[PDB]
């Protein structure tokens, strides 16, 4: 049928592999403990994620400095959306952050822990209404490393444009793929681009948790190196007021 | 900047 690769076909392949926590489960749970390997684990899958995003096609023609901006703008984001679409994948609202650590119920009721995950389940019980398929997901995470610059704008900014459009096209071709009534694809197509922008909401408060832990002297827990400079970085940015967010419905 | 981060990126 089709010998020449698609987009979104090559956007499977580059999908990163699902990480380990290495969280011992015989020792009793503990909120510390859960915090100090989700700061790790975080570490790791935003590398992942810098693998991932060279690999997606127009995204190493942008110059340099705008691959780092929109990894710097929207690691939260793709952490966010991954972990809704795993958690939606294995099950209940369940937060599945890797195989060998799962917010099940018991963990749910941890002190603090509902406070923070209440966001990233939301994403996940969106993502079960919606009944959003693989190949849409994969356009919806490509969308979101695409869903901030900086208010001055990029260096290759035109560039960017049309590589946003192109994933915007690709959910669209993605969505007629998907089985079922053509004729609410128009619509399903609003309902997708709607979710990407309650993401903005979603992450805006995962990062103030995020900050607000970094900053904070009394709470003493570790974060990863690669990590914690871009917490670093980051922190001025938000504060001050930098950042645009690329908004689908106004 | 972020020198691991730049390093990734370019290779
Ligand atoms: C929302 C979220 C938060 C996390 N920790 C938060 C935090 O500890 C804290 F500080 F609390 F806010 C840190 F890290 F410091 F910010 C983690 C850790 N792991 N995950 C996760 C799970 C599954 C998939 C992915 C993910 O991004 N995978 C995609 C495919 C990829 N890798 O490109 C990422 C996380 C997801
Ligand atoms: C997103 C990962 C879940 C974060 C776990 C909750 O974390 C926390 O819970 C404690 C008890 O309420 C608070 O005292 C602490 O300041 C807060 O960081």
């Amino acid at each position: 049928p089709q010998l020449t690769p698609t987009l979104v076909s090559l956007l499977e392949v580059i999908e990163p592999e699902v990480l380990y926590a290495g969280y011992d489960s015989s020792v009793p749970d503990s909120t510390w403990r859960i915090m100090t390997t989700l700061n790790m684990l975080g570490g790791r899958q935003v590398i992942a994620a810098v693998k991932w995003a060279k690999a997606i096609p127009g995204f190493r023609n942008l110059h340099l400095d705008d691959q780092m901006t929109l990894l710097q703008y929207s690691w939260m984001y793709l952490m966010a959306f991954a972990l809704g679409w795993r958690s939606y994948r294995q099950s209940a609202n369940l937060l599945c952050f890797a195989p060998d650590l799962i917010i099940n119920e018991q963990r749910m009721t941890l002190p603090g822990m509902y406070d923070q995950c209440k966001h990233m389940l939301y994403v996940s019980s969106e993502l079960h209404r919606l009944q959003v398929s693989y190949e849409e997901y994969l356009c919806m995470k490509t969308l979101l490393l695409l869903s901030s610059v900086p208010k001055d704008g990029l260096k290759s900014q035109e560039l960017f444009d049309e590589i946003r459009m192109t994933y915007i096209k690709e959910l669209g071709k993605a969505i007629v793929k998907r089985e079922g009534n053509s004729s609410q694809n128009w619509q399903r197509f609003y309902q997708l681009t709607k979710l990407l922008d309650s993401m903005h909401e979603v992450v805006e408060n995962l990062l103030n948790y995020c900050f607000q832990t970094f900053l904070d002297k009394t709470m003493s827990i570790e974060f990863p190196e690669m990590l914690a400079e871009i917490i670093t970085n980051q922190i001025p940015k938000y504060s001050n007021g930098n950042i645009k967010k690329l908004l689908f419905h106004q | 900047e972020n020198a691991l981060l730049r390093y990734l990126l370019d290779k």
